[PDB]
């Protein structure tokens, strides 16, 4: 697996992989490693697929509940915490979790957390997690600025994934790219890495490693 | 003393016909179904002119496909509200759809007879439940603290009901568009309340397939207050 | 030590079409090396035009199917018979499974049937409970040896159109019930040559808004 | 069922007041006089214990002024036993304090802690409230010198001298009217005394008719003291007064 | 079933009387009168062994109870309330103390304890308070010999010489007059043998008097030698034959 | 979680045209020690049905009593208790499904395997399995234990499929149960020469035949077997 | 009188007051006839409505594929009570895979009605109920009172004016019980016998209820034009 | 546990525990809020029954719930100090788990959910408490001004008054508040509360207790000396 998520200029861009992987064993290249919590909010899918999958959409429910008895969207901050709060009274049961709970409000602007099954809560501005995230740290740090425009920004996720799928055994199938603004997420597309590698390769010169 | 659960000779429990007495003397509230949605409005009754009256909150959202409004002891209905609400966002998350209205309605009224010696008595407050699902369409229900929910195509409770109802009988049919009964909810609740209706002391809401459950503005409720005198004196 | 979990074998295989989905499953059981059962029924009709399999550990592949089918019932008594719509059976599933999180079905669940909008429709749990619709899955001990096949026969993978060399892919064209049913044929014969517990007898559960029909095959038995 | 029998210790009268509550602080205001009276140097702790005989063994005797910890103490007017059980309940909240924060329990949380156990019977159990007034003097480093009273109801209050028990209305016009701010420990004691004295339903006031108490900083340098006053002390101080 | 009387049934009248409670006390009035002296070297503590028939075994009815070695009961009221108070009583010095401490309750404790359990029998739900007086002897290192009552309502006091029941008013006069603070043990007995036979009726003798003494460690009584520290119980009924004894000297 | 103390050994099975046949030695083991030489494990419930029960005998004896208790409690308030509300073969071996399943999920099995033969009341045939594990599974013939792996082979060579079994007869069915019996005997450690077997037929009901013994051995040829590989005398 | 506090006071005469109370909620509730066959077995409910603008209250629910009642009086404590033999039904099909003997369910329903009189804050069931089923013994009626008495039937009503459509079905007892694989026939019959307890109002498409179960019928109810043909 | 219902209907369908606990607030001493453009004033009565008072340790009327929200009460104090504590500890616990401090109407909704929930549970009576909830919401300049009573019913004033007299008070409010133009500053809201007060408290002494609560968690309490000035201008304005 390999999903990053970091803030910039025009928002949140939250890009993941599709692969999964039960050994050596692929089970499947179409995973949704983004879950929807609701239209304003996007989790990333890392460690268990289900612990993520079921606690994510819960999640969705709670801050829809919040919406309902306070009048007001729920800021990043609380939706987070929600979860986090959650699995830390399953610690050490043996969830497995490591996500992202990107958002972008008035109050706080882009705003991304990275939670995890031991409990951490970190706010952040740039979060890599998964099997093949230091290789999309790589291409993250070395590019990053503020001043991105969201087609850049785009293609930078976009690029950082394929960095990974690349190079990480566990990672690949195709990559799924979101941008989040304060008026909700929007779905930028599933590329599938097979085609992606060669367009880029060609169009970047980069992988000059690899014959095509 | 007596039971709380205690059967009268004619075979009604007391304090649920009792509870129906509290709900009498509750601010009016009128529903209107129609195919173009349902129409919820009610009195808001502010008890001086210094309480802030876009404060009082009578009409209330389930979800987004469906809308409640209040009449009797209001406070009661928050924990009946917050179990509807939980009703129909855990349904959701179980079943990835919306719930329907009479489904919701039905988990609400399983909440009244739960009263003995469980809560010490029943609810204080009637609800009218609007609400839309793609299974019947647009519906009305009426959940008393008896535990018994009736649907409605119109129906008015509280202080002025049994006048609002007789209203709603002659006015009331299956061809009514939302302004139509707008109007008419309107219309009879400035018939039944104490004080002339204006935007200040009455609330209009709807629910659409559209756009969902709405509360009205209060500067739209104005305009279709000015509609209505309009056409009053048009004839 | 008591071990609560055991392997009965089993492989299945769910593919969705255009306005239809067949569920298939062999009919062989077993523990070890032994044949329990040359017919064993591993796919099931549950109502609602909903076929689901429960494979791998057949008690809790038959504990979760009764569950399933008892909640499809209840389904129905709650909400004025309404049906009981594909994606929310999933959902449904999904609870059933995680709320044993700590104490899993030890079964990979696949159902099949149709979408609200009439088209084909599959959907692939894990034991715990994380799921997803899907257009092609096999399910089981041979799993391995049907889906590349699957992703060279039904999605055309690495297949392109001769004179062209790569440069365009052959078109993803729609496949008749009939069609599939060959590739799922073909699939378990294969898998039963190289597959020592597949054999006996498929069983193929079609699913289309006329309703649920069956087809069953011999397989080798050895 | 068991209904018919419920007496509802926890209800409203028509005129909003809790009959159970009005009924205890009947019981109380026929109990011996306690008198608390705080000065700038101490508090002073004096009262009175009921129609007593020559057989009582005083000296081992206590009805009416109890130790709470080293800073703080009561005197109580009511049921004794109902007192007792409150008394160690507001020991170990002390205790609990000191072991939480390593500090000595300041005078109000301790009396707001006892004063809502006494307001949980009015509200909730069925249960008759606690028969009991209590007068708290006590010292901390935030306030000082510090005297409480609390009732039956959960309510409690600040005084600078304050009574409870018989004759609280007589008690607490005298004290009002010879009690100044700069008054001091030994000229509280006098008035203390003076005032029970007056307000007696005894023929006279004698040392085997009293208990007495001062928390004085008269304790060697920044520290604070309590003296629970032995029989033949509360009959020197009676005689220095002046009473006897 | 469950115990559904979960309210007092003990309450404030509007005069501000607890009426179970003086009931109870009325119901201590018409019990049988017992007494108890404080002397220097010891307390008494006596009764009179109204027997219900002559049929009756009235040794085999205890009215004066051993709590623990040093401290002795008797009560005045109803019998079957005395009983079990003293079960509780015996079972609380060791639960709540001995066990803690390794050693027998002081008196005043001892009497705090049983004051809390009548106490509680007076707020508690769905129970009456007990119908009984107690009247607690015993002795101790640090505050030497005691004397206490306790009360249907929880109040205990400790007194030099009382009298509680039947003819406890004229009794408690009688105590006046006679007791004073250099009494030695014997002189206390007498005083208590003369008391009550003012409140009894009938046969006044050994078998028809239960009286018991808070008085000398008795070694006798110990059961095994070896450790000096234990030196033996405080508490010794006296028998039937060392009460007339001292009926000839009366 | 425990371990099985005394045990018994394969349970065998089949179905033949008009009803099922089903059988068990009378052996509780107790471990290598064959302790045990008069315990039944073919338990009849009502006249349509017989369990066979294998693994742990203090479990059996305890399902035992639960089958006993089962039909005097389908007899309350059942005036047609011993007609059309009689005990079937299905309810039976589905309430002990339940129980077993119950039992493996709080990990404290019943550790057995059973088998369920009986006819129901329309005349079908019912042979269902169920061991410790919750684990179900229908077959024309079945067999716990040892008896899986020596039993089914030569059983199935009889009724291979569902086709075979309306031409089963009744003698050529129990023929082939005990010669099956006699080479489990052979070749199963923990097995015993005496066993019980047990017929139920639409037709002529339920018959449990007790006291059977394992005969036509064939020894005769150990005569001649010398030594392990080159010793002649 | 002074016996009718609550349901665990018996009277002099040996009467349970709140019982019969609860008994008299059920003589308040709109008309509901039940009666069978040897093939099938029919529920005819009289639905009321609040007003003009109101639904006509459901009277009857389905319990399982091959048992379901109709309600007289409280419809919350029906609910409560059908939810109750659906989990019996469904209880009996998960554990033993067999369907629950309609005798069975009666005897269910008499023992949870039954301990709601003899304890002490609880309060009698508030309604009545017409259970019909088809299980291995054939058709078969039962009619339950929340006093906890079940009684197996013919045929009967429960309801205001009951009595007209329980004559009715006394005097047409031999005809109707011979309406062996006639479901329409039988239907006819209970809608005939519902309109003797009639008065005032007449059956129209809205207000009528039928259901039925039979030997290849499952429980279905019919409802809206789905009853015209029997009107 | 102890479970009987104390409040239940009647047959006129009242529930008299809560009309009764209605009366208890009667009796309670006098609290009035007024809110101005940029502030919210809380005044309360003090009984001068009750001298010999130690006034730096009595329990003061108007209690922090958080530093932005203040709770003034009517009726029974001992009652009042549950509901205080409760919504102390809300206020705590909401600003854990959401990382915000409460709203004035999320604390109010809250408290009234409590009294509410004590009117129709067993063994339990009413409070006989109503409250004046005062404050500002996080980073929000708009006044807040909120009422709760035994009932468990709730909303928003402009100005209000609760306990003894307090239909004299709420008399003088109704014809001397002017929504169009509340309070503009600090001193005309002062000034009005205090007059209020005066209409009913007897002596302006240590009778009249003020609390004054500006944005961003600005709250005091004035002096003896500070409300004396108001009383000694108030009255010198009235002689005219
Ligand atoms: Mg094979």
């Amino acid at each position: 697996t390999t999903t990053l998520a970091f803030r910039f200029q025009g928002g949140i861009i939250v890009a993941v992989d599709s692969r999964a992987t039960a050994g050596n064993w692929v089970a499947s290249q179409t995973v949704k490693k983004v879950i929807e919590i609701n239209p304003f909010l996007l989790g990333t899918m890392a460690g268990g697929s289900a612990d993520c999958q079921f606690w994510e959409t819960w999640l969705g429910s709670q801050c829809r509940l919040h919406e309902l008895r306070e009048k007001e969207r729920i800021s990043v901050a609380a939706a987070s915490k929600i979860l986090s709060n959650l699995v830390y009274q399953y610690k050490g049961a043996g969830l497995s979790m490591g996500t992202m709970i990107c958002g972008y409000t008035r109050k706080e602007g882009p705003t991304i957390y990275y939670v995890d099954s031991d409990g951490t809560r970190l706010k952040g501005d740039i979060f890599c997690v998964g099997s093949g995230q230091t290789f999309a740290y790589g291409v993250l740090d070395s590019n990053y600025k503020w001043d991105l425009s969201v087609e850049d920004a785009l293609y930078l996720g976009k690029r950082s994934i394929l960095a990974a799928a690349h190079r990480d055994a566990y990672s690949g199938g195709s990559v799924n790219l979101y941008h989040v603004t304060e008026d909700g997420w929007i779905y930028h597309g599933n590329h599938d890495v097979g085609e992606l590698f060669w367009k880029v390769k060609e169009e970047e010169g980069s992988f000059n490693n690899v014959i095509g | 003393d007596r039971g709380v659960s205690t059967f009268s000779p004619e075979g009604r429990l007391f304090q649920v016909e009792y509870s129906l007495e509290a709900i009498k003397l509750g601010s009016t509230a009128i529903g209107i179904a129609t195919k173009e949605g349902v129409v919820l409005g009610v009195e808001k009754r502010a008890t001086s002119p210094l309480l802030e009256s876009d404060s009082i909150e009578k009409i209330v959202e389930i979800d987004r496909h469906i809308g409640c409004a209040m009449s009797g002891l209001t406070a009661d209905a928050r924990s009946m509200i917050e179990h509807a609400r939980t009703a129909a966002v855990t349904h959701n998350l179980y079943y990835d759809e919306d719930i329907n209205v009479e489904s919701l309605t039905q988990s609400v009224c399983d909440l009244a007879l739960r009263f003995g010696e469980l809560m010490s008595r029943p609810f204080g407050v009637a609800l009218l439940i609007a609400g839309h699902d793609a299974d019947d369409g647009y519906q009305l229900f009426h959940a008393e603290p008896s535990g018994t929910f009736y649907r409605y195509n119109a129906k008015a409770i509280g202080s002025g009901s049994e006048g609002a109802q007789a209203e709603l009988l002659n006015e009331w049919h299956s061809s009514l568009t939302l302004k139509e009964a707008e109007l008419l909810v309107l219309k009879i609740l400035k018939q039944v309340m104490e004080e002339k209706l204006d935007e200040n002391n009455a609330q209009l809401s709807c629910i659409t397939k559209q756009d969902g459950f709405k509360i009205y503005d209060n500067e739209k409720t104005a305009e279709l207050i000015k509609e209505l005198k309009e056409k009053e004196a048009a004839e | 030590q008591f071990n609560p979990y055991g392997d009965n074998g089993g492989t299945i295989l769910g593919i969705a079409g255009e306005d239809f989905a067949v569920l298939a499953g062999d009919t062989r059981n077993i523990t070890d090396y032994s044949i329990n059962s040359r017919y064993e029924p591993k796919v099931f009709d549950c109502g609602d035009n909903i076929v689901m399999s429960a494979n791998g550990f057949a008690a809790d592949g038959d504990a979760l199917v009764k569950r399933f089918k008892n909640s499809v019932k209840w389904y129905h008594f709650d909400h004025n018979d309404k049906k009981l719509s594909i994606n929310s059976a999933a959902r449904n599933i999904q609870h059933l499974l995680y709320g044993k999180r700590f104490f899993p079905y030890y079964v990979h669940t696949i159902i099949a049937g149709l979408d609200e909008d009439g088209k084909g429709a599959v959907y692939s749990f894990d034991p715990v409970g994380s799921y997803e619709r899907e257009q092609c899955r096999a399910g089981g001990a041979a799993a391995s040896l049907i889906m590349p096949f699957l992703d060279n026969q039904v999605n055309f993978k690495n297949q392109y159109e001769p004179g062209t060399n790569g440069k365009v892919k052959k078109p993803l064209k729609y496949l008749s019930v009939e069609e599939v049913i060959k590739l799922v044929r073909d699939s378990f014969t294969s898998a039963t040559e190289r597959h020592i517990q597949v054999g006996d007898g498929l069983e193929i559960l079609i699913v289309t808004k006329d309703g649920v029909r069956k087809e069953f095959y011999e397989l080798k038995r050895d | 069922g068991s209904r018919r029998y419920d007496s509802r210790t926890t209800i409203f009268s028509p005129e909003g007041r809790l009959y159970q509550v009005e009924y205890a602080l009947e019981s109380i205001s026929h109990a011996g006089t306690a008198i608390g009276i705080m000065a700038s140097d101490g508090i002073v702790l004096a009262a009175e214990r009921k129609v007593t005989s020559t057989l009582l063994e005083q000296d081992t005797s206590t009805e009416k002024l109890y130790k709470l910890n080293d800073k703080i103490a009561v005197a109580v007017a009511g049921l004794t036993a109902d007192a007792e059980i409150l008394i160690n309940t507001a020991r170990i909240h002390a205790q609990n304090y000191l072991k939480t924060y390593n500090e000595d329990i300041p005078v109000e949380i301790l009396v707001r802690r006892l004063s809502d156990i006494k307001q949980g019977y009015t509200q909730h159990g069925g249960l008759r409230p606690f028969g009991v007034s209590f007068i708290y003097a006590g010292y901390d480093d935030r306030y000082g010198y510090q005297l409480y009273t609390s009732n039956p109801s959960g309510n409690y209050t600040g005084w600078k001298a304050i009574s409870v028990g018989a004759n609280t209305s007589a008690a607490q016009t005298l004290l009002q009217m010879d009690y100044k701010d700069d008054m001091k420990v030994d000229d509280a004691i006098e008035l203390a005394l003076k005032t029970l004295s007056k307000t007696t339903d005894s023929s006279a006031l004698t040392y085997d008719r009293l208990e007495f108490a001062t928390i004085r900083k008269g304790a060697n340098d920044g520290e604070v003291y309590q003296k629970i006053f032995k029989p033949q002390e509360i009959k020197d101080i009676l005689v220095k007064t002046g009473i006897t | 079933m469950t115990d559904r009387y979960s309210f007092s049934l003990t309450t404030f009248s509007p005069s501000g009387k607890l009426g179970q409670i003086d009931y109870a006390l009325t119901a201590v009035k018409q019990g049988v009168t017992s007494l108890g002296i404080k002397a220097t070297n010891g307390v008494v503590i006596a009764t009179e062994k109204k027997s219900s028939s002559p049929l009756a075994m009235s040794e085999t009815l205890s009215k004066v109870s051993l709590l623990t070695p040093d401290i002795g009961a008797v009560y005045s009221g109803m019998g079957p309330d005395y009983r079990v108070l003293v079960d509780k009583s015996r079972k609380v010095a060791h639960t709540s103390y001995k066990r803690i401490y390794g050693e027998y309750p002081p008196t005043k404790l001892l009497v705090s304890e049983v004051a809390k359990i009548m106490q509680e029998a007076t707020q508690s739900g769905g129970v009456r308070p007990f119908g009984v007086s107690l009247l607690i002897a015993g002795h101790d290192e640090f505050n030497g010999f005691s004397l206490y009552q306790v009360d249907p309502s929880g109040s205990y006091f400790p007194w030099k010489a009382t009298a509680i029941g039947k003819g406890s008013v004229a009794a408690k006069t009688f105590l006046e007059k006679r007791w004073n603070d250099e009494l030695e043990l014997e002189d206390a007995i007498h005083i208590a043998l003369l008391t009550l036979k003012e409140s009894v009726e009938g046969e006044f003798n050994g078998d028809t008097i239960e009286l018991a003494i808070i008085g000398d460690e008795n070694p006798d009584l110990l059961g095994y030698t070896g450790i000096p520290t234990d030196k033996g119980p405080r508490f010794r009924k006296l028998t039937s034959q060392e009460i007339n004894d001292r009926l000839e000297a009366l | 979680t425990q371990q099985p103390i005394v045990t018994g050994t394969s349970v065998i099975s089949m179905k033949y045209d008009n009803g099922v046949i089903i059988a068990a030695d009378n052996l509780g083991s107790y471990g290598s020690l064959l302790r045990f030489n008069g315990v039944e494990r073919l338990i009849p419930v009502g006249d349509n049905t017989v369990v066979g029960i294998s693994g742990d005998i203090s479990d059996m004896q305890h399902i035992e009593r639960l089958l006993k208790d089962l039909v005097t409690e389908n007899a309350y308030d059942n005036p047609l208790a011993d007609a059309e509300e009689a005990l079937e073969p299905s309810y039976i071996f589905e309430y002990l499904a339940t129980v077993m399943y119950q039992r493996r999920s709080k990990m404290n099995p019943l550790w057995n395997a059973i088998i369920v033969a009986g006819v129901q009341s329309n005349g079908d045939q019912f042979l269902r399995y169920v061991n410790l594990l919750g684990v179900t599974y229908s077959s024309p013939t079945l067999a716990t234990g040892f008896g899986a792996h020596m039993a089914n082979p030569l059983l199935r060579k009889v009724v291979d499929r569902e086709s075979d079994i309306p031409k089963t007869t009744v003698q050529v069915a129990e023929e082939a149960i005990v010669n099956a019996m006699r080479v489990l005997y052979y070749r199963d450690a923990r097995s015993s020469r005496n066993f019980s077997l047990a017929i139920i037929d639409k037709n002529t009901g339920l018959t449990f035949k007790k006291n059977l013994q394992v005969e036509n051995m064939k020894w005769d040829f150990a005569k001649d077997i010398k030594g392990y590989g080159t010793q002649k005398i | 009188n002074n016996y009718d506090g609550d349901t665990v006071t018996f009277s002099p005469t040996g009467r349970l007051f709140q019982v019969e109370y609860a008994l008299e909620a059920i003589k308040q509730g709109s008309v509901t006839v039940g009666l069978r066959s040897n093939t099938h077995a029919v529920l005819v409910a009289l639905k009321r409505n609040a007003d003009e603008l109101s639904s006509y209250q459901k009277k009857i629910i389905k319990c399982d594929e091959h048992m379901g009642l109709s309600l007289a009086g409280l419809a919350p404590d029906a609910r409560v009570l059908s939810n109750y033999l659906r989990q019996q039904c469904n209880y009996s099909s998960l554990v033993f895979n067999r369907k629950l003997a309609v005798e069975r369910a009666g005897h269910l329903l008499c023992d949870k009605a039954q301990k709601n009189t003899q304890s002490y804050g609880g309060r009698p069931y508030g309604v009545g109920l017409l259970i019909i089923g088809y299980d291995k013994s054939g058709a078969h009626l039962l009619e339950f009172q929340p006093s906890g008495n079940v009684t197996e039937l013919y045929g009967t009503a429960i309801g205001a004016r009951s009595q007209g459509a329980k004559t009715y079905l006394e005097r047409t007892l031999d005809t109707f019980i011979k309406i062996d694989g006639n479901p329409d026939e039988l239907i006819k019959a209970g809608v005939e016998a519902i309109s003797q307890s009639l008065r005032d109002e007449s059956l129209t498409v809205d207000n009528l209820s039928i259901a039925i179960v039979g030997k290849d019928t499952p429980f279905t109810i019919y409802d809206g034009e789905a009853v015209a043909k029997y009107i | 546990g102890y479970d009987r219902a104390l409040s239940i209907f009647s047959p006129d369908g009242h529930i008299f525990q809560v009309e009764y606990a209605l009366e208890a607030v009667k009796r309670g001493t006098c609290a009035v809020g007024v809110k101005g453009k940029n502030c919210v004033v809380l005044g309360c009565e003090r009984r001068s029954t009750l001298k010999l008072q130690d006034t730096r340790i009595t329990p003061s009327k108007v209690s922090k719930i958080d530093s932005h929200v203040v709770l003034s009460f009517s009726g029974l104090n001992a009652d009042s100090r549950i509901l205080i504590e409760k919504a102390r500890v809300e206020a705590q616990s909401h600003r854990l788990t959401l990382e915000d401090p409460v709203t004035v109407e999320y604390l109010t909704r809250y408290v009234a959910g409590v009294q509410q929930r004590y009117t129709q549970s067993g063994g339990v009576r009413p409070f006989g408490v109503s409250t004046l909830i005062a404050g500002f919401d996080p980073r929000d300049d708009e006044p807040k001004l909120y009422q709760t009573e035994p009932s468990g019913i709730y909303s928003s004033w402009s100005a209000q008054t609760i306990g003894r007299n307090s239909k004299t008070v709420r008399e003088f409010l109704e014809k001397n508040y002017d929504r169009k133009e509340p309070p503009a500053t600090v001193e005309e809201c002062v000034k009005l509360t205090v007059r209020s007060l005066l209409e009913v408290v007897q002596t302006g002494a240590k009778n009249i207790e003020i609390t004054v609560v500006k944005p961003d968690s600005d709250i005091v309490a004035l002096s003896s000396e500070e409300i004396n000035q108001y009383v000694t201008q108030i009255e010198q304005e009235k002689q005219e």
